[PDB]
DNA sequence: GCATGCATGCGCATGCATGCATGCAGCATGCATGCATGC
DNA sequence: GCATGCATGCATGCTGCATGCATGCATGCGCATGCATGC
């Protein structure tokens, strides 16, 4: 997700985003490959959203409830490419299509 | 818009025709009573003024019970008030509450300790602009869910049904009667609100006068900035230090009076007169 | 019983976010016009 | 000499882009009021 959410703010300079723009990619990552395991459905993606979002790495734009949901929210990223690129290094078991994508 | 008062003098048109109808919604009271008298609400809704038409049922079958009118469509009726009214005299008790929740507990209470207590409601324009409130609706229907309480109710605004939900259907307990009476709104419309520079201009100095005709002349040409309009002022010999004309636009604006927020006709009639 | 100080509820002003429109410039396309060229 | 076909330059209509202004909405503040408590 921090990988889709990097390629985003790469391709829209400095620009909001909510939770669909995110799925979609996401989807199109998982489609593009032929038969990875990576199978989700719609509420698991939700919920480790929610996840980062509590974790404080992305912050809501003018906070407002019950007239827009938690989806179609414009969120935003708190982290460097360069930090991003320094901790996926470090990670234990990145497998290789990932680290190939954020490459990408 | 003071010229109302003077147009009451318009006869009205095909009186007799209205006579039958009102003899005719007149027969409608026995069994109007008998529907409240079993635990129903009843609103009246239909073309015409019925204040006309709750009065004369009050003062022919209401004369012996106790009974409170609320006429809503004056602009200054609160929910908080009318149970204020009915502690004060309903129970009689002086003693002042801490939250509007807790008088509507305590007359509730008070209410199904004493089933001896019957009360009447006759309330005028329900559809107010005071008592749209959401609050004010699960109040009025709380009240009414008791079976020692009876409501009649008047709509005259076309988006009333908006107003009541499920549940608030289901508290309220409606039975509804089609009564048109075609009477004129006018008591209704008198206390809505829809000259002043004459008379304030009257007394004022001659200077400000001029100064305030000039201002006047120059936006019916046409906002000044300030100092054109000091120096346009020098010209007319109005103003001898700009301290004074400032003081001269303080005051001014103390009555409300750069652009002046009065219409152009106003204006053009006002310049004549 | 009274005074007092504190917690709460409401009104008001303000700044900011959002919707909404219009005028301009660039571009593509279709048409009018000029040119070649034979019979 | 002339008609016909072909090639090209221009007018224009379409559309995409750039933008400020009016308004609604949330919010923070500040004041008024009712209550708990202490003496």
């Amino acid at each position: 997700l921090i990988i889709a959410m990097k390629h985003l703010n790469d391709i829209y300079e400095e620009e909001p985003f909510n939770f669909q723009m995110v799925y979609n990619e996401f989807q199109k990552f998982v489609q593009r490959k032929a038969h990875s395991v990576y199978n989700f459905e719609k509420p698991v993606v939700m919920k480790a959203f929610e996840h980062l979002q509590q974790l404080e790495l992305i912050k809501p734009m003018e906070r407002t409830s019950g007239n827009s949901q938690r989806e179609y929210q414009l969120m935003k990223l708190l982290l460097d490419n360069t930090q991003i690129m320094n901790a996926l290094q470090k990670y234990p078991n990145c497998p290789t299509d990932v680290r190939q994508w954020a490459t990408s | 818009q003071t010229l109302r008062n003077l147009l009451s003098k318009v006869s009205p048109s095909f009186s007799a025709e209205l006579k039958q109808l009102n003899q005719q919604y007149e027969k409608l009271f026995h069994k109007w009573m008998l529907q409240l008298h079993l635990g129903f609400n009843i609103v009246l809704y239909g073309l015409g003024s019925k204040r006309d038409l709750l009065e004369r049922f009050r003062t022919t079958m209401l004369q012996d019970s106790i009974h409170v009118v609320i006429n809503g469509f004056f602009p200054g009726i609160s929910v908080k008030s009318v149970l204020n009214s009915i502690t004060e005299e309903v129970l009689d008790h002086m003693g002042t509450f801490r939250s509007i929740l807790d008088q509507l507990d305590w007359i509730v209470n008070k209410f199904k300790e004493d089933s001896s207590l019957e009360l009447f409601l006759l309330i005028h324009n329900l559809d107010s602009q005071m008592l749209r409130g959401e609050k004010s609706q699960q109040i009025i229907g709380q009240l009414s869910s008791l079976h020692n309480i009876y409501l009649i109710a008047s709509i005259d605004h076309l988006n009333a049904p908006l107003m009541w939900d499920h549940a608030k259907q289901s508290l309220f307990n409606w039975l509804w009667y089609e009564t048109t009476t075609y009477s004129p709104y006018t008591e209704e419309t008198s206390y809505e609100n829809s000259s002043s520079l004459t008379h304030v201009l009257r007394s004022l100095t001659p200077n400000a006068r001029g100064i305030f005709r000039l201002l006047i002349k120059y936006q019916l040409d046409n906002g000044l900035s300030f100092q054109d309009f000091y120096q346009q002022c020098r010209e007319a010999f109005l103003v001898n230090s700009d301290l004074t004309l400032r003081a001269q636009l303080t005051e001014f604006r103390d009555h409300k009076l750069l652009l002046i927020p009065v219409d152009n006709g106003t204006l053009t009639d006002f310049l004549e007169k």
